[PDB]
């Protein structure tokens, strides 16, 4: 009648049990503690502070900060001479051939 | 040394920023010809870059 | 802000509004005293007890509990235990 | 005044990851901020000029801060 | 009829409870006391007037009729106590009812922070861990053929024993936590 | 990308060669490391992109996945350290593997400058996910799980591959650097209408696209935590990276084409949204979610407008990052309390104080509160939709209730109301769960400083 014989299914363990102080990690109190510690420094005392001062300090992202300046010069250009500040066709017009038509 | 397993994966990137110098040389068919940052050569440099 | 309530006030109290009442006259009554049979009251007066000690002591007493209260006693220890008196 | 016991959950292992938490943000927080507050004060930032002639600046030459030119 | 301890509502209890409800909604509906305690008197001069009605079905009829009555005329907002359910102040503590059981995964160093109170709650568990058998003992020896058929739960009819089921009723978390 | 795939090539080794329980530490150290080498990658010209050698090339819409993937495999290792504890060491060493092998995959699928190559790896992601997801699940459905995943994905891309070797018979190269260059208008006919089925399927089914989006909430909810963080967070993207590679060449012809699946997806989004709304699951919740934001992403990179582009990889980060932060407090409760029932575990506030202050900031981030990147993703894609067409805002503003209709119903049956009286085995947040949470969200909140990392190529 004893189909399928087979371990009865085991409690749940609580790490909380035999080791107060456990962080999680291992039931080993040394192992925890150092993989707590190695989680801890290279999970944000160096990707997240040393990261975000990296990204903080971009030099000069899609030099987004360039084509301001740059801008800054043209506009100084054709408003001392009077020309328009923008032309309406990309190319010279001087240089394209059109089909007929 | 007692912690060598901690050197394979720095040692793999210090070995792949090396495989990537070595492969930048290989596509210099157009070092300083570009139309755009084509310069005469300074005194004391034989390459524009490595 | 909201004072303690000790046994000996809730019974004070339950004493004093069913000494306030005039169907018990207050020389008979007693705080072991049966509604029905001590004291010769009516169903109707003893749901207008239950409703008296609901709005002197601010908070209602169910259907349930307030039909098989039939004494200052159980009155009193019905109170205690849902106030949670004598910590 | 009949002090009565207030039961709670164990908040010790919620205040110990805090602590840990702000302890190891801080432990390279704390030196970075005096680095970038020592350069900015003492090397500063640098100034915008035209390019001289006969001369062609580095790829590193054409930015301010000394943390995005190193 | 749905009741803890019985199957169904006798007469009795209906009219008792149709007596308070309609007291209370005459509460509600004339703020004052006087004018209460006047219509009080009426509403009982109007119950007491059928008291003594030997007739089954009347009785029955007098009941539909006095609850059609009742709910044509009460109050659309009738008086709430502030505990009771539907009130203002209704299950507002609940979030500070925290279980006993959570003192169980206290940690040693704020364990020590009570001690006496701590060894009180171990004594506790000792006496419900010893008494738990003996209790459950009681109640699969007086419960009959066929399961319970109501839910009230025996006492204890022995000399030194508990009630069966008294943990979770005795250590509930007060009122005002 | 030598420097990188190196490292991730040489964590197995690391993993194989450790010590009887010291391979966690070590994984996670490694990974972390590789991580903080990820972030010289942000390299990126205004108007030309980063090109390594003649097979791998990183754009500035490649650059925040791959980071993305190098950053969400130590959370995967720390994530799936808890329910193997019981494992066996050689059965651990191999799931490690797996997930070490799935990323090696994955920062090589993003940065491959040839489509063949690119089409390669992208299915080749499928198999350690299925065997993960078969091997290491805790249902029976799981098997069934493995099917639908399975045949589904293949059933859209072996058609694309066929498309794919047609251009490398047509234009003379699959490289991308060469077709942008080399690219021709798309005339009007039934031969380039099946070519564009064909090479769109592939990318609405692995997104998905509602109507072929039953394979997720299948595939969700029998995968352990690191299979439904590397499907959440990842494997969703890479359907919206092959649109973004692929609409290029699909042009003018995706103008009058686009309208079915764009309907679909409009649709799709209130109906999985309402779905959400009477969902008596968690995971299953996370998951119609996970659908309804990939539908949003699907009309965004449909309807082509650079502010559109902006914004379905703006929401591809967020909604990967907040998927993965939701799935590990799913994780984390269904740990504690062994079923997947919303309403089993009530009022957890009053037991578990941070771990709700997590649940309110998740929540918080699902319905895109500003100025997070979820808002700003969700906002630019409401920005484009708007320009393409005035009536499809309704459509977005109801949408929007219905999210916060039920992200804050996750929160309330899981954080409030009275606790349960018959669960006494909640246990008080470990400090590894909380160190995953804060790992999840604190670049998650980091992002709103300097977003203009994550907007695409065309910022
Ligand atoms: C990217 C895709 C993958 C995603 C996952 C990534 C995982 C790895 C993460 C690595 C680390 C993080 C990287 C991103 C870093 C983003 C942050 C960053 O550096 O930003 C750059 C930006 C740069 O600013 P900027 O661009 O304006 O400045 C010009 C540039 N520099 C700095 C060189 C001059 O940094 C800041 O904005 C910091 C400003 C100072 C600090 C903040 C001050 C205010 C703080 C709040 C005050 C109170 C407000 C009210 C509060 C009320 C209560 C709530």
């Amino acid at each position: 009648t004893l189909r399928w014989q087979e371990d009865p299914e085991p409690e749940d363990e609580n790490l909380y049990e035999k080791n107060p102080d456990s962080h999680g990690y291992d039931k080993d109190p040394a192992v925890d503690v150092w993989n707590m510690r190695v989680v801890f420094f290279f999970g944000f005392s160096i990707v997240l502070v040393l990261g975000s001062t990296f990204v903080a300090y971009l030099p000069d992202y899609r030099m987004q900060e360039w084509a301001r300046r740059e801008a800054e010069r043209l506009v100084k250009y054709r408003e001392a001479h009077g020309l328009p500040l923008m032309e309406s066709n990309c190319f010279d017009p001087s240089k394209i051939q059109l089909p007929e038509d | 040394r007692d912690h060598w397993i901690h050197v394979l994966v720095p040692v793999g990137f210090v070995f792949g920023y090396y495989l990537d110098r070595k492969n930048d040389e290989k596509l210099a068919a157009f070092r300083n010809k570009s139309l755009l940052y084509k310069r005469e050569l300074k005194p004391q440099e034989e390459v524009t870059w490595k | 802000d909201a004072p303690p309530l000790t046994l000996e006030g809730i019974k004070d109290r339950v004493l004093y509004v069913l000494k306030l009442y005039d169907k018990i006259d207050p020389e008979k009554l007693s705080v072991n005293s049966h509604f029905m049979k001590d004291l010769g009251l009516d169903s109707l007066d003893q749901v207008e007890i239950i409703m008296a000690m609901e709005d002197e002591f601010g908070f209602e007493i169910p259907d349930i509990d307030a039909e098989k209260l039939m004494c200052p006693q159980e009155i009193v220890d019905y109170i205690a235990d849902k106030k949670d008196v004598y910590e | 005044g009949k002090r009565l016991f207030i039961i709670k959950p164990s908040g010790f292992y919620d205040k110990r990851f805090l602590k840990l938490l702000r302890f190891y943000i801080l432990l390279t927080g704390i030196p970075v901020v005096i680095g970038i507050t020592l350069i900015n004060v003492f090397i500063g930032e640098a100034e915008l000029a035209e390019i001289p002639e006969g001369y062609v600046p580095e790829h590193w030459e054409y930015f301010k801060h000394p943390i995005s030119r190193w | 009829a749905f009741l803890p301890s019985a199957a169904y509502l006798t007469h009795q209890q209906k009219v008792l409870q149709l007596y308070k409800r309609a007291l209370r909604h005459l509460e509600s509906r004339c703020v004052h006391r006087d004018k209460y305690r006047y219509f009080a008197c009426l509403l009982r001069a109007r119950f007491d007037e059928h008291k003594n009605e030997k007739d089954m079905v009347k009785a029955t009829q007098l009941l539909r009729e006095a609850e059609k009555e009742f709910w044509h005329g009460q109050h659309p907002q009738p008086y709430i106590f502030p505990e009771s359910p539907g009130g203002t102040s209704y299950e507002r503590y609940e979030c500070y009812k925290v279980p006993e059981w959570c003192l169980d995964d206290w940690h040693p160093s704020e364990k020590a922070m009570y001690p006496d109170y701590f060894a009180k709650r171990e004594q506790w568990k000792k006496l419900r861990r010893e008494s738990w058998e003996r209790e459950v003992k009681q109640l699969q020896e007086e419960t009959p053929v066929g399961g319970p058929r109501t839910e009230a739960l025996p006492p204890a009819r022995k000399q030194g024993d508990l009630p069966p089921l008294w943990w979770h009723i005795v250590t509930r978390p007060r009122e005002r936590p | 990308m030598l420097k990188y795939i190196i490292p991730t090539m040489m964590l197995m080794p690391l993993t194989w060669l450790s010590k009887n329980s010291m391979i966690w530490i070590n994984t996670t150290l490694h990974s972390l490391l590789i991580s903080l080498t990820s972030l010289l990658l942000l390299n990126q010209f205004g108007d030309n992109s980063l090109n390594f050698s003649l097979t791998f090339f990183s754009d500035s819409l490649s650059t925040p996945l791959l980071i993305l993937t190098m950053w969400l495999l130590p959370l995967m290792l720390m994530a799936s350290q808890h329910h193997l504890s019981k494992e066996n060491l050689a059965r651990k060493k191999l799931f490690i593997s797996m997930l070490i092998l799935l990323q090696l995959f994955l920062i090589m699928t993003f940065t491959a400058t040839e489509l063949i190559f690119f089409y390669i790896m992208f299915e080749a992601t499928l198999v350690p996910t299925l065997i993960i997801i078969t091997r290491w699940g805790n249902q029976t459905e799981r098997l069934n799980a493995g099917l639908y995943f399975l045949f589904y994905t293949l059933a859209g891309s072996l058609p694309l591959l066929v498309a794919l070797i047609y251009i490398q018979n047509t234009m003379g190269s699959l490289n991308f650097l060469i077709l942008q260059y080399w690219v021709q208008p798309m005339p009007n006919s039934w031969s380039n209408t099946f070519m564009w089925l064909a090479c769109m399927m592939a990318f609405m089914v692995k997104m998905p696209l509602y109507g072929l989006h039953l394979w997720l909430p299948k595939a969700h909810v029998e995968a352990p935590i690191a299979g439904s963080m590397v499907l959440a967070a990842i494997l969703l993207k890479l359907g919206g990276y092959g649109m973004m590679r692929i609409t290029l060449l699909l042009n003018p012809i995706t103008d009058f084409m686009a309208y079915p699946f764009i309907m679909l997806s409009l649709w799709g989004m209130i109906m999985t949204s309402s779905i959400c709304l009477r969902q008596t699951d968690l995971k299953s919740l996370i998951a119609y979610s996970s659908v309804s934001h990939m539908a949003l992403v699907i009309v965004a990179i449909l309807i082509q407008t650079p502010w559109s582009y902006m914004g379905a990889t703006a929401l591809m980060i967020a909604h990967g990052l907040t998927s993965s932060m939701l799935f590990c407090l799913a994780n984390s409760n269904y740990e504690r309390v062994h079923s997947r029932t919303m309403i089993l575990a009530r009022g957890l506030q009053t037991l578990l104080p941070l771990m709700a202050a997590w649940w309110l900031l998740a929540s918080l981030t699902n319905l895109a509160l500003p100025p997070s990147i979820n808002l700003i993703g969700e906002l630019f894609v409401v920005m484009s939709t708007f320009s393409w067409s005035n009536i499809t805002i309704i459509l977005m503003g109801l949408n929007m209730v219905i999210t916060a209709l039920y992200s804050l119903y996750m929160l309330i049956t899981t954080q409030r109301g009275k606790h349960t009286h018959h669960i006494n085995n909640i246990l008080p947040s470990f400090t590894r769960e909380n160190a995953l949470m804060s790992l999840h969200m604190l670049p998650l909140l980091l992002l709103s400083l300097n977003p203009k990392i994550i907007l695409g190529p065309l910022y």
